[PDB]
């Protein structure tokens, strides 16, 4: 009724918001930088004093000390080298030799130790957050699930029925089978589930240009993961990362395999990881190198490989608990049709078999829209379908 | 990357045999029982068209008047054995004048099952059930694509084996007639089938102590359908 | 001069080291098999003349290296591409190690796994005196590795190490020691305080890890 | 910016206007709030004397810097230009959210303290794999394939244009859609009507470039490349041509097949990551489906396959008439005796006998187009 009586009202006060908010300061877009009305706090005062008495304090790395007097070795970025002295704001206890500190740059002495690099392609590789896969979503190999499971969380979790019995807990395992049966979709519930520190690694990130540059970068893992108190590994797709040493006239391969090296190095040998829990998964395990496969380095071994029935009629009630259908169809007739059929397999035709109600005009699938579903996802596409040399892992 | 087909497992078994036990499970499901009154037997055909001819297809086959056979995974080379069988009956017949049994039959295709090989070349991809009644009343037994068999009481073989194995142990037991033994199957055909059943899907025959291997046809059958 | 230990790798390499390591009150030094390996060129090869010095320093010192197949590879002739920076390393090793001034100060301890990687210029005959292998431990040491692992558990005397080493062939100290923890686990599973034979009898098959399928029709 | 998201009744409502009504009072409320405060605290102006203040603060020879780690209590570590990095501290006008390792920050000329951070000027890559606009027509271009581009719309366009009918049946759109076929079977010319129709940001990359010379940068090209498609939009990235990473070997790669691996692996992690993948399709195509990995074509990396048959003679005389559309054909022409010439002619081989054809018309500087053009074309095209 009051068509325009309620749009220019609507409009002018649209307007009016920013025609006083312009009064009030959030403009002048900027080229890097804050909010005006916010950081009113160094205004008057850090102004003039977070600047004028802070110095820039330069920092350091130190080389080492010697006896009965400070007398420090130091050590900068490109420049030379001095015989430097603490501050007395610090004990000379925590001055410890290789360690970065924060000095002056007139009378070269130290104030503060600093922590040592990480190489924050490294830290990139920690997750700081968990996905949402849950337990009950790898449902058919709760063997796998269980035997897993109770290496990698009980002794974190319950750090005393290990003790008290008197027995130290394994610390390496490897996860393999075909593709798509669950390896990796069963390291985000582990992901899921944890809390500490969740340091995942793809082995093809370490192919470095340089030589012994993935190496270092290997020793700077393991530099962080001593820091933390407990730790979980991954690895992911580690044939990337080595195979095994078969070195004929050129050297071929050379560079992977040192790299390989150092990491059979820093998981056995000379006071080890300690509280570290590594985790690795391949593909085709046939091509690993055996003192890889030497244990105390990967001790739990689980296969994946597909469900008799009743797992794969379970993965059709995982997949399919949550999609309009016929109510009346039942499953076990498709995991009879789906005999050598992995659950991505299985969660495919779930989302094709809804694709077939959605071709012309309907809501919920039914039983023969499943079958639409099995000759063409099953029998049209297998052609290629990828498995069976992968059964035999070559 | 190509392996021998005379290959051990590093499990110690074999490859491609190994091969044939998962071959064999995309086959029809098939059941027999052996009660003391007699056998009976029963396996669907999975019907494809309306077009097909649904007769020409069958499982059931017979060697001789007390014995048949059931046979499940593929089917084309299966009747050379089907055949090495009834040869089998004749020469024993030819030289003893009197009928083969049951087992020593069992054994020599068997025998049969694993030859395999370089000289003189795969295994066979078949399951089967072996009806008849001897001497000793009557017989069924199951073999193996590695030429393993044993006598069965009640044996289901095929896509749903497994599952209808547990629902088979459950109601089967020593006492059991040939009358509730039927109808006892085909509620388990019925629930383990896609298609409804009807007299086109399935087919029967027994063998009996009193008459010979006899087959049943769809005049006689679809009785114990509205009976069941 | 020159001590070398080879053979398979769950041999217990390592663990002499760290014995020693416990035994002599002497500088022992160590080193990781690609430690010598650096992105610029020649900071290895000082690293080695650091190396050699210090314990050139230290009159009483040994030297262990680990895994020398990093750096210990067999020379080659090809045109066209070839690594040479690790053989630079590879050849102050050599000389800086044995050649012109020798020295009797340091006592050098190498292991390995694989020999025919191994350029024979370090395999001469004084650069690496002394070069033994591991064999795998033969029954009786099979026993005894597993009778030294299985001693902070909770024991009934259910056990027989000569039953356990003898259906247990083909085993090296690693796997030894794994049974010992996976019957461990086991009998944590069935909530068991002592230890009986047939943990260790499970242990066994998860060490030996099968591949399961279905094989009950045998015998 | 951002006031108030709610336009639920949208009709002529007392509902509507009361709504801003209130929010009429309340920005009056902002007004007069603000407005005694400077009416009762003149004493700057507020507009450019704190910011004058905050630029008298910070100097002119403002240099510029980069992180490389965090301590909270607005002091960090940040490396110089030069690499002889410091130990400064922060500012309050540093907004400290924007702040990530590796970023640009500005700094004093004195102190070098931490002053302000630095919009970064995007990356000459992202524009260079970055498609600009649509590529040509629409769908209604091509012809006579009728089905696929159903199935393209399928797995493609109808998750965009209508996010209900996924949430209606309880399900997600398929993930990887791949094309095979013949060469010149209009692989790539199906992907521009795509390109055309998008709304996306979209992305193209042949798989002969993914190679290099130097070691790992051929998967370290991947990991940027799907960061970049990740940190978009919805994302449309397409792959051509993936079989040529397998087929020829090239002498400029340093690694041999032993590092074209490598780059799959990369590659092979980056389609079925255990990370949150986001809203990117991938689209691939080429004509030697039989020959890489299966292990990239699994279902849960590529959910659906498309093959693209040779036309049939009542397609092909479709196709005819799309390439012979626009032009001014001379009625010399029999179109279908153009159409058996060759058994199993590609809608390339159409296009390239029509406009050879009018470069045979143009030599002879004519409008229209005769028999004898199409005569001595085929003669042209095919035969050689
Ligand atoms: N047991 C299962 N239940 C449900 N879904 C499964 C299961 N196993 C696999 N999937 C499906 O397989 C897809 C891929 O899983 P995952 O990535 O773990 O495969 P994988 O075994 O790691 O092989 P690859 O390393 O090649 O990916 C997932 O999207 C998931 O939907
Ligand atoms: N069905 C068709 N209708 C119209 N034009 C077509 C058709 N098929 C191919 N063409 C013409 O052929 C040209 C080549 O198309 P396109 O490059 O997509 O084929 P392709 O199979 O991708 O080729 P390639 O195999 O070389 O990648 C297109 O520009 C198009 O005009
Ligand atoms: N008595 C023993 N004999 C052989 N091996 C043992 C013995 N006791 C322990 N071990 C195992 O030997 C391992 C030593 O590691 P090692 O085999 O030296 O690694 P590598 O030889 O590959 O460098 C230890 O992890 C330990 O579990
Ligand atoms: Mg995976
Ligand atoms: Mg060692
Ligand atoms: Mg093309």
């Amino acid at each position: 009724t009051y068509s325009r009586q309620i749009k220019q009202v609507e409009d002018d006060i649209q307007q009016l918001l920013k025609k006083i908010n312009e009064l009030t300061g959030i403009k002048e877009s900027d080229t890097g930088l804050a909010p005006p009305a916010l950081w009113d706090l160094a205004a008057d005062k850090q102004t003039l004093q977070s600047e004028q008495p802070l110095q820039v304090a330069r920092c350091t790395k130190i080389i080492n000390a010697d006896s009965e007097d400070p007398k420090y070795i130091i050590n900068v970025k490109q420049f030379a080298k001095f015989v430097v002295d603490l501050s007395d704001q610090v004990a000379p206890t925590d001055i410890e030799e290789g360690m970065r500190v924060g000095v002056d740059r007139n009378k070269y002495q130290i104030h503060i130790p600093l922590p040592p690099k990480i190489d924050p392609t490294v830290t990139m590789m920690q997750v700081e957050e968990k996905p949402d896969v849950t337990y009950s979503d790898v449902g058919g190999c709760k063997e796998q699930i269980e035997k897993l499971r109770e290496v990698v969380e009980t002794p974190l979790l319950h750090p005393e029925r290990f003790v008290n019995l008197g027995i130290e807990p394994p610390k390496g395992v490897l996860l393999f089978g075909p593709p798509g049966t669950g390896k990796t979709l069963c390291a985000r519930a582990v992901a899921n589930r944890t809390d500490a520190c969740f340091i995942r690694v793809i082995g093809s990130e370490l192919v470095q240009k340089y030589v012994g540059e993935g190496a270092r970068m290997v020793r700077e893992l393991f530099e962080m993961a001593r820091t933390k108190k407990a730790c979980l590994i991954f690895f992911d797709e580690i044939d990337a990362i080595g195979g095994a040493r078969f070195d004929d006239g050129a050297g071929g391969d050379n560079e992977v395999q040192r790299t390989m090296l150092e990491l059979i190095n820093q998981l056995d040998g000379f006071d080890p990881r300690g509280n570290i829990k590594v985790l690795m998964a391949t593909n085709r395990p046939d091509t690993l190198d055996p003192a890889l496969m030497r244990p105390g380095r990967l001790d739990r071994k689980i296969e994946f490989s597909l469900p008799d029935l009743e797992g794969r009629t379970h993965i059709f009630k995982i997949h399919a608990r949550s999609m309009s259908v016929e109510r009346d169809i039942r499953f076990e007739l498709l995991a009879r049709l789906c005999p050598n059929s992995t659950g991505a397999e299985i969660r495919s035709v779930c989302t094709e078999a809804g694709m077939f109600a959605i071709r012309a005009r309907r809501k919920i699938a039914t039983e023969k829209d499943f079958l639409e579903a099995v000759n063409k996802v099953i029998k049209s596409y297998a052609k290629f379908s990828a498995t069976p040399r992968y059964m035999t892992y070559n | 990357y190509d392996r021998g087909v005379n290959t051990f497992s590093p499990e110690g078994r074999l490859f491609q045999v190994e091969y044939a036990i998962e071959a064999i499970k995309l086959g029809s499901t098939a059941i027999g029982i052996q009660t003391s009154e007699g056998v009976c037997l029963a396996v669907e055909k999975r019907i494809t068209s309306p077009l097909m001819e649904p007769s020409s297809i069958e499982k059931i086959v017979e060697i001789d008047a007390h014995i048949g056979c059931a046979m499940s995974g593929l089917i084309a080379d299966a009747k050379t054995l089907i055949d090495k069988a009834r040869v089998e009956t004749q020469n024993h017949w030819f030289t003893y004048n009197e009928t083969m049994t049951v087992e020593s039959v069992t054994q020599a295709v068997s025998n049969l099952a694993l030859q395999f090989g370089e000289e003189d070349s795969r295994p066979f991809g078949v399951a089967l059930l072996f009806g008849g009644v001897d001497e000793k009343g009557p017989q069924l037994f199951h073999m193996d694509p590695s030429g393993t068999f044993v006598q069965c009481d009640a044996r289901a073989i095929g896509s749903a084996s497994e599952g209808a194995q547990s629902s088979l142990q459950e109601v089967y037991h020593k006492s059991m007639t040939l009358k509730e033994a039927i109808k006892s199957s085909l509620i388990i055909l019925k629930q383990v089938m896609e298609e409804k059943l009807n007299a086109t899907n399935i087919e029967l025959a027994t063998v009996q102590p009193g008459q010979n291997f006899h087959m049943f046809t769809k005049e006689e059958l679809e009785e114990v359908i509205k009976d069941i | 001069k020159g001590v070398l230990m080879y053979g398979p790798p769950g041999t217990g390499k390592t663990l002499l080291a760290r014995a020693c390591a416990a035994q002599t009150k002497a500088t022992f030094l160590k080193l990781a098999g690609p430690q010598l390996v650096q992105m610029f060129i020649g900071d290895g090869a000082k690293l080695v003349r650091d190396a050699f010095a210090l314990a050139k320093e230290k009159a009483p010192s040994i030297i262990f290296i680990d895994e020398l197949d990093a750096i210990g590879t067999k020379r080659f002739d090809s045109e066209k591409a070839g690594d040479r920076e690790v053989q630079r390393t590879m050849l102050e090793l050599l000389n800086q190690l044995d050649g012109f001034q020798p020295n009797t100060q340091v006592k050098v301890i190498a292991a390995t796994n694989r020999v025919d990687i191994l350029d024979p210029a370090l395999l001469r005959s004084g650069r690496l005196d002394r070069k033994i292998e591991f064999p795998m431990p033969n029954e009786e040491a099979r026993a005894r590795i597993m009778q030294i692992h299985s001693r902070k558990m909770n024991v009934s005397p259910d056990v027989n190490y000569e039953e356990l080493a003898r259906c247990t062939d083909d085993f090296n100290g690693a796997q030894c020691k794994a049974v010992c923890v996976e019957a461990g686990m086991i009998a944590l599973r069935r909530g068991a305080t002592e230890l009986t034979h047939e943990d260790y009898m499970e242990g066994i098959l998860e060490v030996q890890a099968k591949k399961k399928a279905n094989l009950q029709y045998y015998a | 910016a951002s006031k108030l998201p709610l336009v639920t009744p949208h009709t002529q409502c007392r509902l509507k206007l009361l709504k801003l009504e209130r929010i009429k009072d309340y920005l009056l409320m902002e007004e007069e709030f603000i407005r005694n405060q400077e009416q009762m605290k003149p004493l700057e102006e507020k507009q450019e004397e704190e910011r004058s203040k905050v630029d008298d603060l910070r100097g002119t020879p403002m240099s510029v810097g980069t992180l490389e780690e965090i301590i909270d209590d607005n002091h960090a570590i940040v490396s110089t230009s030069v690499g002889s990095e410091h130990y400064v501290s922060i500012l309050s006008f540093v907004d400290k959210d924007l702040l990530e390792p590796g970023c640009s920050v500005l700094l004093n000329h004195k102190v070098h303290a931490v002053i302000g951070v630095l919009m970064d000027d995007t990356d000459p890559l992202v524009t260079v794999m970055k498609v600009e606009k649509a590529p040509q027509e629409t769908y209604a271009d091509i012809g006579g394939l009728d089905n696929q581009i159903q199935e393209i719309k399928e797995s493609v366009e109808l998750p965009l244009t209508h996010p209900e009918y996924y949430e209606e049946m309880g399900i997600k759109p398929p993930k990887g859609v791949i094309l095979y076929g013949p060469p010149g079977t209009g692989k790539t010319l199906l992907a521009k009507a795509v390109a055309n129709q998008t709304s996306a940001t979209f992305l193209r990359v042949v798989g002969s470039e993914l190679i290099q010379k130097y070691l790992g940068d051929g998967p370290k090209l991947v990991r940027e490349l799907f960061r970049v498609a990740e940190e978009h939009a919805p994302s449309i990235v397409f792959i051509d041509e993936i079989d040529a990473i397998g087929t020829k070997r090239y002498d400029s790669n340093s690694g041999g097949e032993r590092e074209i691996q490598r780059t799959m692996l990369e590659l092979l992690n980056q389609l079925d990551g255990f990370d949150s993948r986001g809203d990117v399709k991938v689209i691939m195509a080429t004509n030697r489906i039989e020959t890489l990995d299966p292990a990239l074509i699994r279902p849960g990396r590529i959910d659906r396959k498309i093959e693209f048959p040779l036309p049939d003679e009542k397609t092909k005389k479709r196709i005819f008439q799309i390439h012979t559309s626009r032009m001014t054909l001379a009625d010399d022409v029999t179109l279908d005796d153009l159409i058996m010439a060759k058994d199993d002619l590609s809608g390339a081989d159409i296009k390239a006998i029509c406009t050879e054809a009018g470069l045979m018309a143009l030599r002879e500087r004519r409008m229209k187009v005769t028999n004898e053009d199409f005569k001595k074309s085929k003669e042209n095209v095919l035969y050689k």
